[PDB]
């Protein structure tokens, strides 16, 4: 006898736990392993890759390849606004369904830069810059690109290589951030405002367009697991 | 080499040569090989068609409208109809492949779109029947583009694919497609898709003309659009070329 | 013999010893830390360097 | 450990790492201080808790069965699948390939049926769950030869202790299980479609030993299962449509996103 | 281990180490010596007992609520936060700033509710007590997806067993839970007062796994807490006048000490 | 050098030389510096105000009457008008202060009273009604002093704070105060009060203008008392430095 | 088999006890640590400060 | 390893070894003695000696 007592804690299960166990057939011969391409050890491999973002939503542009395309016209006045959405990835209706958004609502919290790549998908002939302009929470959002320069801001120049990365940079006033909707932190706004208007000569349209992609950065990491709200069963799928 | 503008890829025979484009994305980090003897689960004698089932075989060209919905092309299915690589599937039970997937698409500088190519290894897709399941008619091609639709497939009895678009036919989100190795062809600038393909599979080897390891999808996400007159028919077609073929147990001509 | 290993600090010592006959029945690989994100992103066949443009 | 940020300054060379097409299929690392300014910031934030592994090994409840301790299914049977619930399928269905080692553990409780029998009274009903592997025999009565437990590996509990635990080592034809087939089984391309024989370890019966009380009792095994030894290779889309059937990906088309006002809009309807 | 006393003897020089303005907002240290003449006492009295982790470890029953395993509240609730109880609260609310790990221990304890119901006998119930992160799905029937515990940790306890015991790590968003938020979390200054999200560890859920006995049956679940690895910054006052609500500091006024006689009265009333 | 009843704190352009007074009070211990990299939550790149936003600013002076209940000043927002300490609040996102608070008051020597000046690290005030908060007009002074009051706040539906000496609007006995840094301003010898704040709170840095991480108290303990005639107002007024501002995150002006 | 016995003392749950304990979600990554001015380590750090004794009292 | 410390006397050795992964499910300090009431106590930035008075 080796006397022992039985600390409470004994006689759970838990549904996280961690332990040795007895086996099944003991002794069985696991087949061998083969190094198939493209091999996974974090989620933060996936998490770093480029997922178009459905910016544009209306009622019918959620429901077609609509919803990825950003609408870019020529108009005479500039300091219009081409798109506008929050940075709120795990909750916000625009990066709800893309790739790191998917992996983020399994996650209670984040942390790292997160990069917008905006790709032009005009005409070769059309140009056009834009003032990309990424302003941390402080106020309520610019409605002027004369108010979104003060930000933290990136003049797109197109002609040839036809992406430009805006990189949002961490700005927090903690090492982590909820995914989940809270107000004790926020993530400011992401604006784009024509710098000058888009030159199109003729024969060419007039209507261009931009594609959005987020991805994580290398100084990215999520931490405290959940599980999803985006995935729902009623009965047993028979 | 001076500008990266270049690129030309020779297999055997046919080369492709391309004036304008980007790089060659290769593969997860994998560029097709040989099956050594460390993964070899057949015990017969393997054949080397070395060059003359490795030429890029040229399948179908379809014709991008203004607006389309996409396209798919599965890949041991695409290609057993064309040259010797349609001959050894069918003499030989098990074989392996990788490829070189190469889609060109060459337009004017006052046209305007972009195609997403990407290669899903396993290409499960759902039906529009959610009881049924595909048939083997509609589901693969036959060295044709089938292409998918973008309003619902409506429900019936039917045994035809659902193809919608934005669901890719899978029930996973368009937009989330880039993950696989793929490349874009903005028609602004860069002409052509260079996707190289290892082998993938959870089997060292497996039969090709039964189970389809790649599938092609090419999906324009902004559509083609230019102004009134010009030219009217920008085609795209679809150069495949296997890379280290291998084939075992030498059985006879089936299905 | 028993492998004595650090618990998962933030910024020490737990003897772990199988006592099992499988090896598929020892308790799980928590700890096993590797990152190579030069896999899916940038897949490349020649790498391209941060200081020029892709395209010539 | 994730990477440090370090010191950088004004930028008025011909370097531009933010311009670059990414049309080439290859996601450029561009860092903080490629677009502004950022000093030396030190992080010790861990990228851990977000391996592989230890995503993927949460014990998730795959399924449930009831079986009468007396009247007509007095045992319950189950292929097993993973796909019986949405919850772990949709985590599975992140990779295309996975291999891993199981640990099931089944919470059997037992609630008492209402009836009019006189003096109902149990005496510890003690369960069997067995494990047929793939191609065993079938038992038909709860009674029947099968139930010996020859060779067919079983767990005998006794109700009101720690539920039961056994694992089951990688047991595949293959190298992996696939979570995505695309074929048949059929040379002729017919019949039943992505039903490929790697991902099907045989079926796990449970019944009552005893007779329980004089009165109907009826049982619920609820079965868990928990990923060990975990390799997951060729990531993939997470489902974004409900799933409709549980070895098929039929779906109804949906919504591409959920839905706001404008492209402007700050606020999410 | 305390200081200790050594001899001293008579003082007629200017040094008046008791005269000196506490004007400075500086609390001079005297000892016996100073007024007195007072020997080498050695003192092996310790000062342990009296650390501040020893002093907050001790587990202290926060809530506890009630589920019936048969009607309409199969189920109870709890935003997880030391305040429902004065006596934690109080002692954490005698640091600004904690740090600390969390052991959850629940004590379940069944109760039989009077019916009219006939043959009544349990069958061992088996309680589940399910941890839901903050921001992560919430059930409403006792029978929803969400009890599935795809990713969500859960124990689960059957009756008549040493009690559940389950850790929590540090999870704050910040590096410390702060006791005392001055401050709004909106921007306009409007809305909830010191609602921070810091100490706000989600919900915490808890059922009957089985339907028990035919009649019903109400049960307890009770929930410790209990801080390991204490760290404590920045000491404050102790609470006076009692607590009103969960989330505020709201008070009624009242006393600044027991009421006794005159000045000079050496008895307390 | 000499007597000690000399004191001279000079911070930027403007200098605070008093004649009589006792020893400064240095925080916890920790006198305020900048935030190394080793605490940086932020990832951008910090702004250095420098002597521009570290002069003491002198905040309204409030008169002490005979019996007087006292006063608070919170401290982010006592310095959200006065010069440029107001302005770089506002466009920017975080900030990270420390303080010299430095409370004056001066009196003849016929005259007699004590104030109590203590500095409270997130006070939380309570509310006369038991189930509101606070309104942010009576809760926050402007620069100005909000006075307490000798009797209990009436309840009704009122937003209005509790304001009793006693229970310090906290809920906690004002004669435990002095746990807190702080001095004592004896006017039988010491006339001034000097408390140097370092950055005290849970996050390396946060936004001033939605938090208020100090609350400077300053309660009279002693009534002011004298006799018949001789002056009857005797002032209490703060001149309250910030000390090491850094801020991060150059947004726009705002709220 | 190791042989125990199980001394009377198991199978309770004290409110002062101490003892190692399973973890929630294993592998969790605490936050980092910063130097907050004015640690407490001990309650004598508090107790030996001064505090205004309220000597006077009658009824108001 | 094992480590063995005192157990709290008035005026002998444990075993004690982590079994756990993480280092957040470890035993509390209840040991950890450390005083030093430089803080709270005497905050002055000039500490005033025992042998004057603090005032000129
Ligand atoms: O559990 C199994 O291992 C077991 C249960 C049923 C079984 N099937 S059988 O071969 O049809 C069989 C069927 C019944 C009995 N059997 C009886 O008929 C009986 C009557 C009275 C006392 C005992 C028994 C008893 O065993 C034995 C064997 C085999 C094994
Ligand atoms: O506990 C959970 O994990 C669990 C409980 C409820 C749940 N919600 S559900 O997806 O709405 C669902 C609702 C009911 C059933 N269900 C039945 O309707 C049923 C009838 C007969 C036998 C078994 C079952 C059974 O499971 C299965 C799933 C998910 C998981």
């Amino acid at each position: 006898g080796l006397p022992t007592m039985n600390t409470p804690g004994s006689c759970q299960f838990l549904t996280s736990d961690d332990f040795q166990s007895p086996s099944a057939m003991p002794q069985y011969d696991v087949t061998p392993e083969m190094r198939i391409p493209g091999e996974v050890k974090n989620l933060m491999e996936i998490a770093e890759v480029d997922s178009v973002v459905p910016v544009q939503n209306v009622g019918e542009k959620v429901n077609s390849m609509e919803a990825y395309q950003i609408p870019v016209r020529s108009n005479e006045g500039s300091g219009t606004q081409v798109f506008g959405f929050p940075l709120q990835p795990g909750y916000s209706s625009v990066f709800s369904r893309t790739l790191l958004g998917e992996i983020l609502n399994y996650y209670t919290h984040w942390s790292g830069s997160i990069k917008l790549t905006f790709m032009f998908c005009g005409s070769a002939m059309a140009t056009g810059k834009f003032l990309l302009a990424y302003s941390p929470p402080g106020a309520g959002a610019p409605t002027k690109r004369v108010d979104a320069m003060l930000g933290t801001h990136v003049i797109w120049d197109v002609g040839l290589q036809s992406s430009c990365v805006l990189c949002i940079p961490w700005i927090s006033q903690t090492h982590y951030r909820f995914v989940a909707s809270d107000e004790y932190t926020a993530g400011g706004f992401i604006t784009c405002w024509y710098q000058t208007n888009i030159v199109v000569p003729a024969d060419a349209q007039s209507s261009c367009y931009i594609m959005c992609f987020v991805s994580a950065c290398n100084d990215f990491s999520v931490r405290l697991l959940k599980d999803t709200p985006f995935i729902s069963q009623q009965n047993f799928f028979q | 080499g001076y500008s990266d503008r270049a690129r030309s890829i020779t297999l055997g025979n046919s080369t492709i040569t391309t004036q304008e484009c980007a790089n060659v994305v290769v593969g997860y980090g994998v560029w097709p090989d040989y099956l050594k003897d460390s993964e070899a689960t057949a015990e017969d004698q393997p054949t080397q068609p070395d060059v003359a089932t490795c030429r890029f075989y040229t399948l179908d060209s379809v014709q991008w409208q203004k607006t389309s919905p996409g396209w798919w092309w599965k890949l041991p299915d695409a290609l057993s109809n064309l040259g010797l690589f349609g001959q050894n599937m069918q003499y030989h039970y098990l074989g392996r492949t990788g490829y070189t997937v190469h889609v060109q698409c060459n337009a004017s500088k006052f046209h305007q779109g972009c195609l997403l190519v990407v290669c899903v290894p396993e290409a499960e897709m759902g039906c529009a029947t959610l009881d049924n399941t595909p048939s083997s008619a509609e589901l693969l091609g036959g060295d044709t583009a089938k292409e998918f639709a973008d309003k619902p497939v409506a429900s019936g009895s039917n045994k035809l694919v659902q193809r919608v678009v934005y669901n890719a036919g899978m029930g996973v989100g368009v937009g989330n497609l880039t993950i696989f190795p793929h490349q874009w062809i903005n028609l602004r600038t860069n002409n052509s898709a260079t996707i190289v393909m290892p082998y993938t599979n959870s089997v060292p080897m497996d039969n090709m003309f039964r189970h389809n390891n790649v599938t092609l999808m090419v999906i324009p996400f902004v559509p083609l659009d230019y102004c009134p007159g010009s030219t009217t028919y920008v085609p795209i077609t679809v150069t495949i070329a296997p890379m280290c073929a291998e084939y075992n147990g030498l059985r006879l001509a089936g299905h | 013999g028993a492998q004595v290993s650090t618990q998962k600090t933030g910024a020490i010592h737990y003897t772990n010893i199988n006592y099992y006959k499988d090896a598929a029945s020892n308790s799980a690989n928590r700890q096993d830390f590797t990152q190579d994100p030069g896999k899916f992103t940038e897949p490349v066949k020649d790498i391209m360097i941060k200081s020029l443009p892709a395209l010539n | 450990r994730v990477a440090d940020t370090v010191g950088t300054g004004p930028t008025n060379s011909e370097a531009i790492p933010a311009l670059t097409a990414a049309e080439t299929g290859h996601t450029s690392q561009v860092v903080p201080g490629d677009t502004m300014q950022t000093r030396h910031v030190k992080n010790y934030h861990s990228r851990s808790e977000s391996t592989i592994e230890n995503f993927l090994c949460r014990s998730a409840c795959v399924y449930f069965t009831e079986y009468k301790n007396s009247g007509a299914k007095r045992y319950a049977e189950w292929v097993l699948t993973p796909r019986q619930a949405a919850q772990l399928r949709r985590k599975l269905e992140f990779f295309t390939y996975v291999r891993f080692d199981l640990e099931l553990t089944f919470v059997i409780t037992s609630t008492q049926q209402p009836s009019t029998t006189q003096n109902q009274d149990a005496q510890i009903l003690t369960h069997q769950i067995m494990y047929v592997p793939p191609g065993g025999p079938v038992p038909d009565k709860v009674d029947s030869y099968v139930w010996q437990t020859s060779t067919n590996p079983s767990v005998f509990w006794t109700e009101g202790n720690a539920p039961p635990r056994m694992s089951i080592p990688f047991l595949s034809i293959g190298n992996a299980y696939s979570n995505f087939y695309d074929g048949w089984s059929e040379f002729s391309r017919n019949g039943v479609y992505g039903i490929n024989t790697l991902n099907n370890m045989g079926t796990l019966y449970a019944r009552h030993v005893n007779a329980g009380s004089t009165g109907p009792i009826k049982s619920t095994i609820r079965i868990y299962f928990k990923p060990k030894h975990v390799k997951a290779w060729i990531p993939r889309p997470p489902r974004l449509c409900q799933y409709e059937k549980a070895k098929n990906v039929n779906f109804q088309p949906s919504g591409v996103t959920t839905t706001r006002q404008s492209i402007t809009t700050m606020t999410n309807t």
